[PDB]
């Protein structure tokens, strides 16, 4: 059994995948005055499928390039975005892991470097910078991204994702740790590099090079990870409706839920302009990092002196 | 039947030669289209490759002066209309892998000879077959071997048919000097009898390509068969290093008895996509260069030929690493000229 | 008469009101609001194959060669139509025919030369040589663009009871 | 069936498809003929909705649009930008400024034609080649890919 | 022999000026919602 | 800094080989590159007769198609010393309005697009597509229409645009209001353009920006009110001044000029003139199509006027307008000869690009687009 | 008839004389055009004093430069007409100062007396060959990086004499001598009739 | 051939551009057609021949029909009017 509920929890993300391509290229249109792609197949539903085939038939160019990496980082960043979706807890999670938010946030990590050695790989004075855009935010967003669930998880008393279902049985944690949460989306948009948060590639970075199959393999990682950052929002911040007696309206809800927040980078991309480099950092390092780290330590007060200190396990 | 020659001599003028050309898609092909339409001549170019592959031909003919006709080699009807309104026929038709479809004879043989009975039917003042230098009816790769059958037939076909007959060439896209760099990619590179004793000698594409085209406009070559050659020979070893020292790519010649080889040539040729290697490769590739004693053809056609060193540059840069791609000729090593 | 673009006390209302427009996004939200709504509105495009963008009367289009009802060609080969042709596309040789009168052996309009300016159109003055409706006459090779007489003359065969109506509704303008 | 033919020809068809419904273009914009297809990429005549998308770098880019005038400065970077894309590449000259030469034709500065430049498959004319024209002219190359046999040769050679 | 022109009496007047409306719910008012919100979690 | 031969496909107008000298993301000095399209607009036009070089000025700046051609117009009818007559003036300044909001809608959209917001340009490419349908059933073509002649207009009026030109007039407003509530306030578009590109009052005048460029810097000058031309006498608007002058405030400019220009077709509409639309001299202007064909004196100024041309006036002149992007001057020198001696276009924009050096120093990668798009450069006026 | 108003052709000759008085030196043939346009013609000498007090006169402010341009007359011996054009902001007026310059005996640079004029004087070196001296930094403009040749001069042929196409055999675009496909049809317009001059 | 009789003999190359392919030639040749137009019978010694429909039309010429041994033809519709 365990493989088929291998197959489930990848292919039907990787098909969910290619539909939201799909539902971005028509949500986007419809708020521009445009139908979309509605042409090829019946409402653009074969749509995703048709440049998949024709991006995989074009010649990988390999330019030339040191190689080797120009093949390790596209298959990094599609290996560490579907491997991040073996924990999340919709209902019961697949391999559940008692350190579970420190496997995501580990796992996210990693993906900066995929931005840094395609950088590397491509042999230009210009690719190579653009990488450092990039890697240089990602980890500088991780900073606040890592403190704002350092905070959630001192009210959930674990770090094991399962435990959130049981802590959000009567609120969501959106209630309390709102002011978090907007702090989390806003993250997860520059994580995912999204609009607002997307100087990167958005013209002067490490798709530069890259085309066919190397493209579309970060590309498809980048759109499973625009769901599961979203995923993780809907299960830490936006709790599911959870029975213990019919375990489905807890996916019910996570599907709603998640698609809603995955329709809203979306809407975001096309109503915003993308902020300047230093613009962004300003954000995080001056904005945020102060509002986190103080409302982190109000995190660890909150508990003691509200006789809350949450249960483990 | 011609055409008066006006113009000053480049695109957008007229040289009078109306000429079909059946394997212009190929290397040397494309060379040889490049200068007749250079020259401003009307060129016929047959084709059975797809529209998209055809299009690097079509920017250096000038406007009307290229036309592109659907042509198999099975049908002969496709062969009668294309030569119907040339005056010249050139035929560089040969594929180094026996297809499926096609086995040597019929591409070296079969083809040309109902080509060329064609265009003595059209009434075409002039035909000229390209087959491979050093060629005999009893020689060791059936390539060669059959090419040489068939330079015999298409002479009862279409008499005074001129026949040039050119050494492996050197140019960018060719075999000759890519296939030897490309031997990075195997860690070793084997080379029969240690790469000796199989001296070759090299012929610039262009050179063979202004000389082709020199013939279709020259009345002293008929029933010619000129030997385009090279401007300096060489045993096998110096060329394969040389080449991988431009190439910047570190050398190992390994003795690998051809007996051994020619089997290794049949793996590839097993391969269904374009066998890299060929068991007549092989042999071909350790097939002696004959000396010239064969009408001259480079020089004698009217062009110099032109040193393998010279561009070699050109054709194995992209073969090179990323670093050394600044590397120049001259700041390194040329090698030594063995003419035995 | 002139105009201040962005030509410019502090009370915790007014702070309170600031800073919650810093905090919370509050104008950011406003910029939402504004896509949200014309995803609701009703998309501009078109089928374009079975749906056209309208084109008036005047629209210039693609070179034709009118005829006379009975069948005689209108150009008299005046050759001005070259001569007001900025391009220098249209090139016009003539002779006159068996019959005594003045017609082209060769007209020839360059279509990738010509800028489809019109003014040829108002230059006739047998008004020969018009501007049709056609747009929609992309080619595969760059020789098909160029069009001697035989292409316009088929091509104005082709869309005369157009050109006629194009022409007769603004012709009073003209 | 099973014969090999028919086995092919449809294998070919679906590559073909898959090109010919997602086609990404470039549009160097050169001149004024680029206005003309930002209206196409605008909502009127949707150019997504045909599956081409707005916008594409030269390396994931199917189809180059040249739009406007090649001068002798552009006409070097023209070609290494049609260089720098992939084997299965496409030229659509728009405007008779790059058809041919067009007003600029007999100028010292501008090439008279792109297509002496880069190979052009499909020639949209028009000095402003109409937005729908344009778009006629991007579903003809869409005719041409569909027409287009490469397995069925590679089988037949 | 008709001239396209203007209909008698003129037309009517067209907006040359932004209508853009300054609507909010007022500052305290929006913090004192907020804060209302993580009190009543926190509990 | 080294050289990132930042340019061509960009962000610019298909040509700007910008090579630019950047110690990391900070750049030290921007030194255009021009003429990826020159193509000889100057000298090919003394090889053709006036009217056959109008067709060139819809493409010297093209966003601008009309507006261009009323410098000619204006340049041509001077030396002849003849002027339009009245209700082609009305259409002149109905058809420049028309057309200098469609340049500021692609000035403000394509600003937007390179800065990353992707909606405005779609929103308001609609309702440029609207206004192109005006010139398309005026002139006959969508752009590049050749209406606007040396001695008024081509062609009268459709029967019938006047009403449209209102419906559309009568709504677009709304339709710039929206762009503004998503950019004019926007807590981020603020920010990349707001202290970008500050250019002195001084400093402008000095480097020759003559356009939104100056009136951004707070110096007041409108050729259309200091020096009218045609009819932009007769109406009434309001120069959009700005201060703090920098990317963001300009803008505001150009958004504000889209709101005037209203102010001014409604007007046009309200008051254009029954009458003719072409001068009635058959010397410069060509005789009516009904004329030519019943009198022989009209047959006789058709042949002419087509075959070899207006014969102005020996005589030099410079006259400049103040297109959409800034002052569009033509010097038109002319012997009495029917093809003109010298046309120098005076393009806003040669003056506009020189001032991307002094105006983005110590900048960002990210700002050098900004301060591209606050130009409004249309390579083909500067290239000429 | 255009709408002259005498009152504007008075003021400015007034003031062309005032600028002939002011600097007698290097200014000669000032003349109002029937165009209510003014022309001072210096002498090339005269292109820094002359432009400097208009740009910085309280009575003269003479601020932007609207254009630098050389109408090349090949009969005059001095073939180019390098002609300056001014606009007032404050005085609501614009002027035109023109010098003559052949083409070995270059011009000073003004880019001191407005920057408008560094490029412009790129322009005209590029097209007519005109040299500036004391200019920051003269180098092509408009034209190719490699062209031989002035464009805008009236000894130029339009086609020019060389043309680019990409040649396979050496993989890279290629200059060639000018071949065209069909040549500039030079139509002559002039008409034996001259017009008796009002 | 064609209207002018534009043809490529067998020696000829410069015909080869129509192998595989068509060639752009007329029916409804006119140089037949206003053979084909009855000659238009008239009272008045001169005739007008506003080619039909004004303005959409040649430019009014008036033809002398004053010698039934030559019909007018005007010389832009090559319309013969018999007297
Ligand atoms: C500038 O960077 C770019 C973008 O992002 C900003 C783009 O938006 C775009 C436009 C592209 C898109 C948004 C659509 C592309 C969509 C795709 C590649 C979808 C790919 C989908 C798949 C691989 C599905 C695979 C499914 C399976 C394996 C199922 C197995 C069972 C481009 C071209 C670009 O270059
Ligand atoms: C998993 C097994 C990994 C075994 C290798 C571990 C790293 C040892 C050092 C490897 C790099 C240096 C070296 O000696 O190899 C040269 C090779 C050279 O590869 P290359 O050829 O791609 O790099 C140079 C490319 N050129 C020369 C064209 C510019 O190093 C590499 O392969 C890239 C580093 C990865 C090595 C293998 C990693 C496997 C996956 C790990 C995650
Ligand atoms: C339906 C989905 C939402 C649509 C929102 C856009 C349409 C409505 C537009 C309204 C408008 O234009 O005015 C906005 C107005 C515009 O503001 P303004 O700039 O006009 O002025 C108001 C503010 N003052 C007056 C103080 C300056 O903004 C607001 O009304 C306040 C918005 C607060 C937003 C706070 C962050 C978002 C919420 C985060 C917490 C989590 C919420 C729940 C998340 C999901 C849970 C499932
Ligand atoms: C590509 C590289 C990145 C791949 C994605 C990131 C993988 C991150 C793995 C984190 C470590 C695993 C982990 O945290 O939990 C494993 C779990 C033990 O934790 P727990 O379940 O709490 O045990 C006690 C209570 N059950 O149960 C186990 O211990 C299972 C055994 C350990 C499995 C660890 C992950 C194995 C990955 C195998 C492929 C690695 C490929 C590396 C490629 C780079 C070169 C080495
Ligand atoms: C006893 C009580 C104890 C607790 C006390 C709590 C007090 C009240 C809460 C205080 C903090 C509230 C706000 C916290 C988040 C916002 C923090 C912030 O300041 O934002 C940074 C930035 C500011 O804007 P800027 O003008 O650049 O900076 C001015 C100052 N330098 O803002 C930005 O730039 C934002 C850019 C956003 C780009 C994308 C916008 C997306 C908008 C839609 C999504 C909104 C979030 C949706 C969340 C859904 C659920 C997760
Ligand atoms: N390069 C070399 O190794 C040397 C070659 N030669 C001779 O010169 C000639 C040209 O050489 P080169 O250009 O390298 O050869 P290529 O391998 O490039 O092929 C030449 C042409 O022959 C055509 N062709 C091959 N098989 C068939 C077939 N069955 N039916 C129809 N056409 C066919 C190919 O067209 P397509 O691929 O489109 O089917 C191709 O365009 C050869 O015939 C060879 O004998 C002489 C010395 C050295
Ligand atoms: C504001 O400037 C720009 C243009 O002119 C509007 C372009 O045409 C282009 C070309 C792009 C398209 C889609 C025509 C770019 C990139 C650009 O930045
Ligand atoms: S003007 Fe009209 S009639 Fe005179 S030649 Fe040109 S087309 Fe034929
Ligand atoms: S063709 Fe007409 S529109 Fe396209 S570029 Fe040349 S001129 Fe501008
Ligand atoms: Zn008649």
């Amino acid at each position: 059994m365990f493989f088929i509920n291998i197959l489930t929890l990848l292919v039907p993300i990787l098909i969910a995948m290619a539909f939201l391509t799909l539902v971005e290229r028509k949500i986007l249109g419809y708020m521009q005055l445009r139908k979309g792609p509605n042409i090829v197949g019946p409402y653009g539903i074969l749509q995703p499928f048709a440049d998949a085939m024709k991006l995989f038939m074009k010649e990988p160019m390999r330019p030339t390039t040191s190689m080797s990496l120009f093949i390790i980082a596209p298959t990094l960043s599609l290996t560490l975005a579907l491997s991040l979706w073996v924990p999340l807890p919709m209902p019961h999670p697949l391999i559940n892991l008692n350190l579970g938010i420190l496997f995501i946030l580990a796992t996210s990590s990693l993906s900066v470097y995929s931005i840094l050695w395609s950088g590397w790989a491509s042999n230009s004075k210009y690719s190579l910078f653009g990488a450092l855009r990039a890697v240089a935010q990602t980890i500088s967003y991780e900073v606040t991204m890592a403190i704002i669930l350092l905070s959630v998880l001192l009210m959930n008393g674990s770090y094991s994702l399962q435990t959130l279902i049981t802590t959000q049985e009567h609120m969501w944690l959106l209630l309390p740790a709102w002011p978090m949460a907007m702090m989390w989306f806003i993250s997860t948009l520059a994580e995912t590099n999204r609009a607002p948060f997307d100087l990167t590639e958005g013209e002067s970075g490490f798709n530069v090079e890259y085309a066919a199959g190397p493209f579309a393999l970060f590309f498809m990682a980048e759109y499973t990870n625009i769901i599961l950052m979203n995923a993780l929002t809907t299960i830490i911040f936006l709790g599911p409706l959870y029975y213990i007696n019919l375990p489905e309206l807890y996916s019910t809800n996570f599907m709603m839920e998640a698609l809603l927040l995955s329709s809203t980078f979306l809407w975001i991309r096309a109503s915003y302009p993308r902020f300047r480099y230093d613009q962004l950092m300003h954000l995080l390092w001056k904005n945020f990092l102060p509002l986190t780290l103080a409302l982190c330590m109000w995190h660890i007060s909150l508990p003691i002196f509200t006789a809350g200190v949450p249960p483990y396990m | 039947h011609a055409v008066i020659p006006h113009g000053k001599g480049g695109r957008s003028s007229v040289s009078g030669v109306v000429a079909t050309v059946f394997g212009a898609t190929g290397f040397l092909g494309r060379y040889v289209v490049n200068h007749l339409g250079r020259m401003g001549s009307q060129v016929i170019i047959p084709y059975r490759c797809d529209v998209y592959d055809i299009m690097h031909l079509r920017l250096m003919g000038d406007l009307g002066q290229l036309t592109f006709l659907e042509w198999d080699a099975r049908d002969k009807d496709s062969i009668r209309k294309a030569v119907q309104h040339s005056n010249v026929v050139i035929n560089l038709i040969g594929r180094e892998w026996e297809t499926r479809n096609f086995d040597f004879e019929d591409v070296f043989v079969n083809i040309p000879r109902a080509i060329a009975q064609a265009s003595k039917e059209a009434g075409v003042e002039r035909f000229i077959h390209v087959s491979h230098l050093n060629a005999s009816m009893k020689s060791s790769s059936k390539s060669l071997r059959s090419k040489a059958v068939g330079e015999k037939e298409v002479r009862s076909v279409f008499p005074e048919a001129i026949i040039i007959r050119p050494s492996d060439i050197f140019g960018r896209e060719d075999r000759f000097l890519n296939h030897f760099a490309n031997y990075r990619w195997f860690l070793a590179v084997p080379l029969v009898s240690l790469g000796f004793k199989t001296v070759k000698q090299p012929v610039y594409v262009a050179d063979v390509s202004k000389g082709i085209v020199n013939a279709t406009k020259d009345p002293d070559a008929v029933g010619k068969t000129f030997a385009f050659t090279g401007p300096n020979r060489y045993l096998l070893f110096h060329l394969v290093k040389y080449i991988f020292g431009m190439t910047h790519r570190t050398f190992i010649p390994y003795p690998l008895p051809l007996f051994v080889y020619s089997w290794i040539g049949k793996l590839f040729g097993l391969s269904p996509f374009e066998p890299w290697t060929t068991k007549d490769k092989v042999e071909r590739i350790h097939i002696s260069d004959v000396m010239p004693t064969d009408l001259p053809g480079l020089e004698d056609l009217g062009v110099q030929p032109t040193p393998l060193e010279l561009k070699s540059i050109e054709v194995l840069r992209r073969h090179r690493t990323y670093r050394w791609l600044s590397s120049e000729i001259e700041e390194t090593k040329p090698a030594k000229t063995v003419n035995y | 008469t002139y105009k201040y673009v962005n030509k410019k006390e502090v009370d915790m209302k007014s702070a309170t009101d600031n800073a919650a427009r810093i905090l919370m996004w509050t104008e950011l939200i406003r910029g939402l609001g504004m896509t949200l709504s014309y995803l609701f509105r009703e998309p501009a495009t078109i089928n374009y194959p079975f749906e056209k963008g309208p084109l008036s009367p005047r629209f210039r289009g693609e070179h034709a060669l009118r005829r006379y009802p009975s069948g005689e060609e209108r150009c008299i080969a005046c050759k001005l139509c070259e001569a007001i042709c900025p391009a220098q596309a249209i090139t016009i040789e003539a002779e006159p025919r068996a019959d005594g009168s003045r017609r082209t052996t060769r007209y020839d309009i360059d279509m990738t030369k010509c800028i489809y300016c019109g003014f040829c159109q108002e230059a006739c003055p047998v008004d020969a040589i018009v501007e049709g409706p056609n747009f929609e006459f992309s080619t595969e090779t760059h020789e098909e663009l160029l069009y001697n007489k035989e292409k316009l003359l088929n091509n104005g065969d082709k869309w005369e009871a157009e050109i006629a109506a194009n022409i007769q509704a603004d012709y009073l303008y003209r | 069936r099973s014969r090999a033919e028919y086995v092919v020809t449809k294998l070919d068809d679906l590559i073909n498809w898959a090109r010919r419904s997602s086609l990404w273009p470039m549009t160097f914009g050169l001149a004024c003929c680029a206005v003309e297809m930002m209206h196409m990429a605008a909502p009127r005549y949707d150019m997504d909705r045909f599956g081409v998308v707005f916008r594409a770098s030269p390396r994931q880019a199917d189809v180059m649009i040249v739009a406007g005038t090649l001068t002798n400065k552009m006409a070097p970077a023209l070609r290494k930008v049609y260089d720098q894309m992939p084997e299965p590449r496409y030229v659509v000259s728009m405007g008779s400024c790059a058809n041919g030469g067009g007003y600029y034709h007999y100028s010292y500065s501008v090439v008279r034609g792109c297509d002496r430049i880069v190979p052009v498959d499909i020639y949209v004319p028009g000095c402003p080649p109409t937005a729908e024209a344009l778009l006629y002219g991007i579903l003809q190359l869409q005719r041409k890919i569909k027409r287009e046999q490469k397995l069925k040769i590679w089988y037949r050679r | 022999v008709k001239q396209d022109m203007p209909p008698p009496g003129g037309y009517g007047p067209i907006d040359y000026k932004r209508n853009l409306p300054r609507r909010g719910l007022s500052g305290y008012s929006m913090f004192a919602v907020g804060i209302g919100a993580l009190i009543f979690g926190y509990w | 800094n080294m050289t990132l031969n930042f340019g061509p496909h960009p962000a610019a107008h298909g040509v700007l080989r910008l090579v630019l000298e950047l110690s990391g993301e900070m750049v030290r000095k921007c030194d255009p590159h021009i003429g990826l399209l020159h193509r000889g607009t100057e000298k090919l036009i003394e090889y053709k007769t006036y009217l056959q070089a109008l067709p060139y000025f819809d493409r010297l700046d093209y966003v601008s198609m009309m507006c261009n051609e009323q410098a000619y117009s204006i340049a041509v009818e001077k030396l002849l010393n003849i002027q339009p007559p009245p209700r082609a003036q009305w259409i002149r300044v109905l058809f420049g309005e028309i057309t200098r909001i469609l340049n500021h809608i692609m000035a403000v959209t394509t600003h937007a697009l390179d800065i990353g917001a992707m909606t405005p340009f779609f929103w308001m490419f609609e309702e440029r597509e609207k206004m192109f349908e005006f010139y398309e059933r005026v002139s006959g073509a969508r752009m590049h229409a050749a209406y606007i002649r040396p001695g008024g207009v081509h062609q009268d009026l459709p029967l019938g645009l006047l009403d449209d030109i209102y419906e559309f007039s009568k709504n677009f407003s709304l339709r710039i209001d929206e762009v503004e509530e998503m950019l004019t306030n926007n807590r981020i578009w603020r920010n990349r353009t707001v202290d970008i590109g500050v250019v002195t009052a001084e400093d402008a005048l000095n480097y020759g920006f003559s356009g939104v460029m100056l009136r951004g810097s707070g110096i007041q000058w409108d050729l259309r009110k200091t020096q009218p031309y045609d009819v932009y006498d007769q109406v009434e608007f309001d120069v959009p001044i700005g201060s703090r002058g920098d990317c963001y405030d300009r803008y505001l400019c150009r958004v504000e000029e889209m709101r005037q220009s209203l102010r001014i077709i409604e007007q046009c509409l309200n008051k254009m003139p029954p009458g003719e639309i072409k001068v009635d001299d058959a010397k410069v202007s060509p005789p009516k199509r009904a004329e030519m064909k019943t009198s022989m004196e009209s047959l006789i100024h058709h042949f002419k006027l087509y075959t070899e041309g207006y014969q102005v006036p020996p005589g030099a002149t410079y006259t400049a307008i103040e297109a959409p992007k800034g002052e569009f001057g033509v010097y038109l020198v002319s012997d009495g000869s029917s093809r003109p001696y010298r046309c120098k276009i005076k393009a806003p924009g040669f003056a506009h690009l020189a001032g991307l050096d002094k105006m983005s120093k110590g900048h960002m990668l990210a700002d050098v687009v900004a301060i591209i798009g606050t130009q409004d450069i249309v390579f083909g006026e500067i290239d000429r | 008839v255009r709408p002259r108003s005498d009152v504007t052709h008075k003021q400015l000759s007034a003031f062309g004389e005032y600028v002939a008085e002011i600097l007698p030196k290097y200014v000669q043939q000032v003349q109002v055009s029937c165009l209510d346009e003014l022309e001072i013609c210096i002498h090339p000498d005269g292109v820094i004093p002359t432009l400097t007090f208009l740009r910085d006169h309280t009575n003269a402010q003479f601020k932007s430069l609207a254009d630098l341009t050389a109408v090349d007359v090949p009969t005059r011996q001095n073939r180019f007409e390098i002609v300056y054009n001014l606009l007032s902001l404050r005085f609501n007026s614009r002027i035109r100062v023109k010098t003559y310059a052949d083409e070995l005996t270059p011009i000073d640079s003004i880019v001191s007396v407005h920057i408008a004029a560094n490029w412009y004087e790129r322009e005209v070196w590029d097209m007519f060959g005109v040299f500036f001296f004391n200019h920051p930094d003269l180098r092509r403009i408009l034209t190719d990086y490699g062209f031989e040749g002035h464009p805008f001069r009236k000894d130029f042929p339009l086609t020019g004499y060389v043309e680019l196409r990409y040649d396979d055999e050496v993989k890279r675009v290629v200059a060639e001598p000018v071949e065209l496909a069909q040549e500039f049809r030079k139509f002559d317009l002039n008409s034996p009739w001259e017009a008796f001059p009002a | 051939i064609t209207h002018t009789g534009q043809v490529y003999d067998e020696k000829d190359y410069r015909r080869v551009r129509f192998v595989d392919r068509q060639k752009e030639v007329n029916e409804n040749f006119a140089i037949d057609l206003i053979a084909q137009q009855p000659v238009n019978e008239v009272e008045h010694r001169i005739i007008a021949c506003d080619g039909g429909g004004g303005a959409l039309g040649h430019p009014k010429v008036y033809i002398n029909l004053d010698k039934e041994t030559k019909t007018g033809t005007c010389g832009y519709c090559g319309l013969q009017f018999k007297q």
